[PDB]
């Protein structure tokens, strides 16, 4: 009915929810640590590579070392830096990396030492827009990386940083529309309950689509992966950081992943409930399997990304923003009129309508993005004229 | 005005500079206005200290400049050798063959080499490792035949340091048959891939008039369309023999050279299955003892050395054959004074030797015109003016090999 | 660092053994080839080897996460000075692998424009031969700077290995005066 | 405060945890002063001279300055979306209609500039 | 009065003794006393020359596992108010990184005893 | 940081949608006007704020300090007046309720907003957006003039390597042992 | 078009093979039996050295890794046949270029290049 539902949200007691933030910590502790090594190891084997395989049995523990290392590594702190700035940067990148985290509905009620507690560590009438504002934070502490390194990479790494947030801030938010028609919440629950009846993968794949195009654009993976760019920047905004800094800067972009995965399960995958082959089981969607069916979804989504850096080159900044204006915030403006005006129709009955409304609106978006992708970008050029060199007759 | 321009090194370790190239740009936001190299990080004075080395020695110098094309600076040393000599007719023909059969598949795995470090530096990570999954191939064929895994001194002044092996025969020919096939994986990445394509169409421009000024060669030249390649024009090792198309393009930017590339590996692979099909038994070394190289290598329990039967025709029979190997191994051969200039079309364009003997037992003077350093004067005109990570692809397009350029 | 101010004992023990342990792991190299060893080291990279397998596949772009710069390639004297600054541009722990014989000794290219070996300005921990190294070579010289960083002290242990080392270098004749069985 | 106080109660931990670490960061492992070290990444090159440092660099353009004043609109014009969204159901026809005239009119002032060139720099 | 205290770096124990035999206990009887303090790893010459109270570093361009001129580039970058460093190069064209290495004097191998004198002689002066 | 502060005080408020919002919109505003104060003002420059007008820093904070003193002397005490909790309001949604609103009795104004964005779009295009007469040659065009750079100093000759100075302001040196003015940028100042 | 997602297909394949790399140094991969390894003084069947100190073998080398020395093989104490062996003999890897000069250099077969690396 009303979500959060309030006889589930908010009783509580300070330990259980000290508990939870406790546990919600570890979980995506552990998840990054395992989103590391996963990575890795799954790079490797569409390399046909094998990954790390020796630090630890079956190389399980490489992220961990690596992360001690970084730990033990000296913690430099350059000359000409912005000391107070360059310091709290990567901190600024990972408390709300964590925090947007709060409102992730990892499953459903559940008792727990006679309490009956979301399997969630809160939730909010405005669980999503939250979960936006607090990415949305987190970014600033890639660009005042960038910046206050005073290097001239880095500086170049948080204008990418800036860049990248233009191009996909505002496809996010109008992605978000189309799952808050259909649910009539913002909250995370009340969009898993919406769900309910069929994911809204199905019935919102335009939104679905630029949500995903949008978050691996949020969370600086490949193929935009601007802001870092190895192979343009060096290390783009994170170098000149060292040690835990760097390395809290690597977890706010794993955490962000993760984040932003569970936020599309929500939306989009049902968020926690089981899937088909399971869901015809008993209990499938009761007891705490609804953390498995969620973070199955969540690492799907994280198999996503991974697949997407093994095989996609990084675009330029300025062609990930034509994208995102000329492609993604046209298509989701365009979607949501198209879903308001479908649903406005069926709600009063002109059923036929709304259908072949859907229809030819999915057709002619297709239709005009392969202009776009192949016709605005057309492959042919002209020739060129001879000049003060002399030059060989061409074929 | 000067406020809003950086400028910034590029600079020797960086991982689209091949570590040794230093770009020093000048970037208004993040357009490059101006580019400078700064070079030499790596020269080495390979020319100078083949001065101090007798011929067959400076093989294995001038095999570690442009160390990607090891074949191609060999075969340029030993056509440029058996000029002076007068014995380019003599070479025999499973000598000439093999030749061009190690270039070509030189060819496929340098161009393997700038597909790989090119997609990695435009973010193709696994680019990298198909590419070098493939090059390993290439190398298993270069060690069984060779011994060695690169900067080879196969290549002999007179034909080449040994016959090939039993089973280098069929590993090339397993070669011919699997490396389109794996080819096919690298070119499914890249080739038309949108973000590829958006990343290297129209990207680095340099058109044909620009490749005459700078003496620009190989793919840049080719990509603006002109078939020239010293493959055709002034045949050499008798790549007269072999039906090959000269690969060229039209589009004159990064991606027209990357297709380029990845079209000559499989005219590559049609050239070496001709060699295959030609290659026949027979000496690969002049038969000419005063010049030829003496050494029998052949294998054993104890290892690779001197075959035990040219070991007894040297120090149990033969009094001239013993004279003949001492003299031709330790100070080797005279060439007689002259001076020659012999090219070859190594994978980045027209691979030149100056070499100038003045009748000694050591090169007087040898230089190598290696293409990627007159390339590299391309890179003011394909990165000014584009933004960096366009220079990136630029550079990546021009695929210099520092090696090659400082020397 | 105040792992350097724990005393002496096992716990200092427990923590070098652990340091030792999780920086032979992750040991990051710096993307820094010079010639044509960096291809030996992008062929160990590469499929048919795996240098992933080590722990090892982030090649630090930037000096900073840079764990070990593999020198990889001959050193030209305009390239000094850029090696060295690189060197300094890693942070502590630092090792040096000078794999390929250029970048141990200079190699076949014994003239003014090389340095004649990377320990002339920045201190080597490995000396690899070949030219290049096969990439089996390279993963040897790797697991022998792995059990030598493994062992590598901390602390007042640190203090004393140094003096102890120091002890044992400052008597041991120069190789030149090795005359065995010199006519 | 209920339903916020977890999330207060997660971000404290998130900030002892970072915070934590950058400590960690600068007392843990070795410390070594040195001003190659020190001095800023140039891909090796010893930096331009600091003392000479208010001559270049001092103003970084962006090309995409136009998409970046437009951003600031739009991303402050979207957000009337959620209310409405949420509320769809409750609404009827009438904000329905509002809703689609106000995203025409958004929709004029975006073809107006994606048509004239205001998206093509960067 | 007090003895000048010069650290000699050298992998080569031959060279630290051309290099204290050169120089004596005065370089000249109008200069203090000097004291050598021989040191064959760069570990134990960077620890000495932390510790101060250093007014010469002879470092031997051709250390083996860490050549002079690069712990003389470290020590200049490292220490502060570090004694002037003087470097034993082992060949004429190494004179170039004897430059870049900052070394107020360079001298060239093998060693000649009056022209390490008149150097020392320069940098202490 | 003020806005964010500004936020989480809307959220303590009973305004969650408001506060978050303020978060989001002004995270993007604020980047914005950083990317603006880096293009127009400066990466690092510091600002002197040395009062340029005589007397004009004194006379600002006097005005401050008595504005801000007669406005909060006028509101005085106001919720001693009563504070009705907003629970009845929120209740049904904060959203739902802000949706009621906006679209029921703010409608006129919700849609006013669509013309100050055309407005501010406008603006933006008018004075902001250059033309082509002004458009910068691209790396084709600057590839083909004459022969592009090619023909002239191909590439420009790279600064000097020196040992000590290998920066790009270090100057080349020409065979007559002076500097190459063409090896360092001209932005630069001669140094070195 | 399918084709430009072509790539997505190679990695995701390549997800399902088994990986190619070899198990060094638990499983060393093979290395080709010409491969240029350490240089090894060999013997004769009866144990005499082979290596008669020609310095053929450190002629030849163009990195000059290779310092040999000879002795005159006196009845009371013969190395190798011959009135000549090879008393000192030094390879400095840290030069050796693996070139194989040496090996083809040598008149005795007494230098072999094994395969150990
Ligand atoms: C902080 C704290 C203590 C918290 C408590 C909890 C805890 C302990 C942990 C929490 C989680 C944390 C923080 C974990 C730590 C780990 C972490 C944060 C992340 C770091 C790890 C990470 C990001 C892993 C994944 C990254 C990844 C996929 C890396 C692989 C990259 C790859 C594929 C690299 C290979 C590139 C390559 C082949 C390099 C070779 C290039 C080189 C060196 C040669 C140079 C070179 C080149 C490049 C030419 O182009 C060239 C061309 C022609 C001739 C010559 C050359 C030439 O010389
Ligand atoms: S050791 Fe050999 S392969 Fe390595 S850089 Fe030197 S010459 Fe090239
Ligand atoms: S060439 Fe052969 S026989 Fe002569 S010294 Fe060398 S190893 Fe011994
Ligand atoms: S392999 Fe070549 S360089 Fe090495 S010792 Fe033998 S001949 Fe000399």
């Amino acid at each position: 009915m009303t979500h959060p539902d309030p006889t589930l949200f908010g009783h509580d007691p300070w330990w259980l929810m000290l508990a939870k933030a406790v546990a919600i910590f570890v979980f995506l502790l552990l998840t990054v640590l395992s989103a590391i090594l996963i990575e890795r190891k799954l790079l490797g084997r569409m390399q046909m590579r094998f990954g790390p395989n020796r630090v630890g049995p079956a190389g399980l523990l490489q992220s961990l070392a690596d992360g001690i290392k970084l730990a033990l590594k000296e913690g430099l702190v350059p000359a000409g830096v912005d000391k107070p700035i360059y310091l709290l940067a990567p901190v600024i990148s990972v408390i709300p990396a964590f925090v947007a985290f709060s409102v992730i509905p990892l499953g459903g009620a559940v008792s727990v030492f006679g309490h009956r507690t979301p399997l969630q560590l809160t939730d909010l009438p405005v669980a999503v827009l939250f979960i936006l504002a607090a990415t949305s934070i987190g970014v600033y502490g890639i660009v005042l990386a960038g910046w206050a390194s005073g290097s001239t990479y880095p500086l170049l790494g948080g204008l990418r940083s800036s860049a990248q947030v233009v191009s996909y801030e505002i496809a996010m938010g109008l992605s978000f529309v189309a799952v808050f028609l259909y649910a009539g919440t913002m909250s995370t629950s009340g969009i898993v309950a919406a769900q309910d009846r069929t994911w809204f993968v199905f019935l919102l794949l335009p939104s679905f689509l630029v949500y995903v195009v949008s978050m691996v654009g949020e969370t600086n993976r490949a193929p935009f992966d601007l802001p870092e760019a190895e192979g343009e920047l060096v290390g783009g905004f994170h170098t000149e950081y060292s040690s835990l800094k760097f390395a809290m800067f690597m977890l706010a972009e794993y955490v962000n992943m993760t984040t932003v995965s569970a936020l599309a399960t929500t939306m989009f995958l049902g968020g926690w409930h089981a899937p088909f082959p399971f869901n015809l089981i008993d209990g499938a969607n009761s007891g705490w399997w609804p953390l498995l069916w969620f973070t199955a979804k969540v690492w799907t989504f994280m198999f996503l990304y991974f697949w997407l850096r093994a095989t996609l080159p990084r675009l330029r900044y300025d062609q990930f923003m034509a994208l995102g204006w000329k492609v993604l915030i046209p298509v989701s403006l365009l979607w949501i009129m198209v879903v308001a005006i479908t649903r406005s129709l069926r709600q009063h009955g002109e059923g036929t309508w709304a259908a072949w409304l859907l229809t030819a609106a999915v057709v002619v978006v297709v239709a005009l993005i392969w202009g776009l992708a192949t016709s605005l970008r057309r492959r042919t050029v002209q020739p060129p004229p001879p000049q003060s060199t002399g030059a060989y007759p061409v074929p | 005005q000067a406020g809003e321009r950086i400028v910034v090194n590029m600079g020797p370790q960086h991982p689209s500079t091949h570590g040794v190239l230093r770009l020093i740009l000048e970037i208004e936001g993040e357009i490059i206005t101006e580019a400078r190299c700064g070079i030499g990080y790596l020269h080495t004075g390979i020319e100078k200290n083949l001065e101090y080395r007798n011929w067959t020695q400076g093989v294995t110098f001038v095999t570690r400049m442009d160390y990607l094309s090891p074949f191609f600076n060999e075969t340029a040393y030993c056509l440029g050798v058996e000029k002076l000599l007068g014995i380019t007719d003599d070479i025999p023909e499973r000598a000439s063959v093999i030749r061009v059969m190690l270039m070509e598949l030189n060819r496929i795995s340098s161009h393997l080499v700038a597909l790989a470090t090119g997609g990695m530096e435009l973010g193709a990570m696994s680019a990298m490792f198909y590419g070098f999954r493939e090059r390993e191939e290439i190398l298993r064929v270069f060690e069984s035949i060779t011994g060695l895994r690169m900067n080879h001194a196969y290549i002999r002044p007179g034909g080449l340091a040994a016959d090939l092996p039993d089973d280098a025969i069929t590993q090339v020919r397993r070669l011919v048959e699997i490396l389109p096939k794996r080819l096919k994986d690298l070119e499914d990445l890249l080739n038309e891939n949108y973000i590829w394509k958006a990343r290297t169409v129209g990207v680095g421009y340099l058109d044909l008039t620009g490749c005459m000024a700078l003496g620009i060669t190989g793919p840049i030249l080719r990509s603006t369309g002109l078939p020239h390649d010293l493959r055709k024009a002034q045949p050499y090792c008798g790549y007269e023999n072999y039906e090959f198309d000269v690969i060229t393009d039209d589009r004159c930017d990064s991606y027209g050279r990357y297709i380029i590339r990845v079209k000559e590996m499989h005219e590559s692979v049609k050239i070496v299955e001709q060699c295959l099909a030609r290659l026949k038994p027979g000496p690969v070394m002049i038969s000419d003892k005063k010049l030829a190289w003496p050494a029998d290598l052949k294998l054993g329990p104890d290892g690779l050395g001197n075959s035990p039967e040219h070991i007894a025709k040297i120090m149990g029979r033969s009094m001239e054959g013993l004279i003949h190997h001492f003299k031709l191994v330790t100070e080797g051969i005279r060439v007689p004074p002259g001076q020659v200039y012999v090219a070859v079309e190594s994978p980045r364009g027209e691979l030149g030797v100056h070499m100038v003997s003045d009748g000694g037992t050591r090169p007087y003077r040898v230089h190598y015109r290696d293409p990627s350093f007159t390339n590299l004067q391309a890179v003011a005109a394909t990165c000014e003016g584009g933004m960096v990570a366009d220079a990136i692809a630029a550079v990546a397009s021009i695929d210099p090999v520092m090696g090659g350029v400082d020397r | 660092g105040l792992e350097e101010r724990l005393p002496g004992g096992i716990l200092l023990s427990t923590v070098e053994t652990v340091a030792g342990y999780v920086r032979k792991g992750s040991l990051w190299p710096a993307t820094f080839g010079l010639a044509c060893c960096a291809i030996e080291m992008m062929s160990t990279a590469g499929p048919r080897f795996d240098i992933a397998r080590f722990g090892m596949e982030r090649f630090s772009a930037t000096p900073r996460q840079a764990d070990l710069m593999i020198v990889a390639g001959r050193v030209s004297q305009k390239m000094a000075p850029v090696l060295r600054q690189i060197y300094d541009q890693m942070v502590e722990p630092k090792w040096v692998l000078a794999m390929g014989v250029c970048a141990s000794s200079g190699g076949m290219f014994n003239n003014y424009a090389v340095v004649q070996g990377v320990d002339h300005v920045v201190p080597v921990d490995i000396y690899l031969p070949g030219c290049p190294p096969r990439p089996e070579m390279l993963l040897h010289a790797i697991l022998k700077l792995h059990d030598k960083i493994q062992q590598m002290p901390l602390g007042v242990n640190r203090e004393e290995a140094i003096r102890e080392a120091e002890q044992a270098a400052l008597a041991v004749p120069p190789t030149i005066e090795l005359k065995g069985l010199l006519r | 405060m209920a339903l916020y106080t977890p999330i207060l109660i997660l971000g404290a931990i998130a900030a002892v945890f970072a915070v934590v670490s950058v400590g960690i960061a600068l007392v843990i492992g070795p410390r070594r002063f040195n001003r190659s070290k020190l001095e800023a990444y140039e891909c090796g090159i010893d930096p331009l001279p600091p003392v000479a440092a208010g001559l270049t660099g001092q103003r970084i353009p962006i090309r995409y300055y136009l998409i970046a004043m437009l951003f600031i609109v739009f991303d402050i014009e979207i957000v009337f979306l959620y209310p409405w969204a949420v509320a769809f159901d409750s609404l009827g026809l009438f904000a329905v209609i509002e809703m689609l005239l106000f995203m025409l009119t958004v929709f004029v002032a975006y073809a107006y500039v994606w048509r004239r060139g205001g998206l093509n720099w960067d | 009065s007090a003895p000048l205290r010069i650290l000699v770096y050298s992998d080569n124990p031959r060279t630290r003794e051309q290099v204290r035999l050169a120089l004596g206990k005065r370089i000249h009887p109008e200069l203090p006393e000097i004291e050598y303090v021989d040191v064959a790893t760069a570990p134990m010459a960077i620890s000495q020359m932390d510790a101060g109270g250093f007014d010469l570093a002879i470092l031997d361009g051709e250390a083996t596992p860490a050549g002079g001129m690069g712990v003389a580039k470290q020590v200049k970058d490292e220490i502060d108010d570090c004694p002037p460093i003087l470097v034993l190069t082992g060949r004429a064209d190494d004179a170039w990184l004897a430059k870049w290495s900052r070394a107020e004097a360079a001298v060239p191998h093998p060693i000649d005893p009056i022209r390490l004198s008149d150097a020392v002689v320069s940098l202490l002066r | 940081c003020t806005m964010i502060s500004l936020a989480v005080l809307y959220i303590a408020q009973d305004a969650p949608f408001l506060g978050v919002v303020q978060i989001v919109v002004y995270t993007g505003a604020v980047m914005m006007l950083f990317l603006f104060v880096l293009m127009l003002i400066g990466v690092d420059l510091t600002e002197s704020l040395v009062e340029t007008i005589k007397g004009h820093r004194i006379a600002a904070l006097i005005a401050g300090a008595g504005f801000g003193i007669l406005v909060i002397a006028g509101i005085g005490n106001v919720s001693v007046a009563g504070f009705s909790g907003l629970a009845a309001a929120n209740s049904g949604g904060n959203v739902e309720g802000l949706a009621a609103l906006i679209f029921t009795r703010y409608l006129w104004a919700f849609e006013l907003t669509s013309a100050l964005l055309i407005t501010a779009a406008l603006g933006a295009m008018v004075l902001a957006h250059r033309e082509r007469f002004e458009r910068r040659k691209t790396q084709r065009e600057l590839a083909i003039e004459r022969f592009q750079t090619g023909g002239h100093p191909t590439p420009l000759p790279n600064p000097g390597v020196y040992a000590r100075h290998n920066s790009v302001d270090v100057p080349a040196r020409l065979p007559d042992g002076s500097e190459s003015p063409l090896s360092v940028s001209t932005i630069l100042p001669h140094r070195t | 078009f399918l084709d430009a997602l072509a790539g997505f297909a190679v990695t995701l394949g390549s997800m399902f093979k088994k990986p190619i790399t070899e198990g060094y140094p638990e499983k060393p991969g093979p290395v080709a039996p010409r491969y240029h390894g350490r240089h090894q003084l060999n013997r004769y069947p009866d144990g005499l050295e082979k290596c008669i100190g020609c310095e053929l073998c450190a002629w030849a080398c163009p990195a000059d890794a290779i310092y040999v020395e000879g002795a005159d093989n006196t009845a009371d104490e013969r190395y190798s046949p011959g009135e000549r062996y090879g008393r000192v003999y030094q390879i400095n890897y840290l030069r050796c270029i693996g070139c194989g000069l040496c090996i083809e250099a040598c008149p005795t077969r007494a230098l072999t290049m094994t395969t150990e690396y």
